[PDB]
């Protein structure tokens, strides 16, 4: 999956942008810094809780 | 109804208690696809 | 095909083709996996031309 396959991988702020870079490379560049930040703060919340 | 199918178009758990009556009955499990269908996907034989 | 990037799949057609005459058979499944309705992609004008020059004499 696009992102589906981050959150596998991941089950620290560089190594999950290293994960969201490789696996959804090109959408990345058109979101803003920000919204990037939000959705590492959404994922974070994600893996929180693996059970 | 729908002809290509009940639509009952309602605005935003009301809707449950007319569908376990009118339409059918209760469920013992329920599966939902979270996911949306993208514009192009890939149907390769595993998925 | 995997990143889903920036093509709608109905230009593929126009590959597809020519798959079809360069005798390309896992380009076609590929093809036909990601998305392409053979139904429509095959019309009056693509049989005419698959037939009247692609077909051997």
């Amino acid at each position: 999956g696009r992102i589906a396959d981050v959150i596998a991988s991941l089950v620290a702020s560089s190594c999950v942008k290293e994960s969201l870079l490789r696996f959804l490379p090109r959408t990345i560049s058109r979101l803003s810094e920000e919204e990037t930040e939000s959705w590492i703060k959404w994922i974070k919340e994600v893996l929180e809780s693996p059970h | 109804d729908i002809q290509f199918g009940k639509y009952i178009r309602l605005s935003c758990e009301t809707l449950y208690d007319l569908m376990t009556q009118h339409w059918h009955l209760k469920t013992p499990n329920l599966v939902i696809s979270v996911t949306g269908g993208a514009k192009n996907f890939a149907l390769k034989p595993r998925m | 095909f995997t990143n889903d990037r920036n093509w709608e799949s109905a230009d593929l057609q126009d590959v597809m083709f020519t798959a079809l005459v360069k005798d390309r058979p896992k380009f076609v499944r590929l093809f036909l996996e990601n998305g392409l309705n053979l139904r429509k992609f095959l019309t009056t004008e693509v049989l005419r031309e698959l037939y009247t020059n692609n077909f051997s004499s």
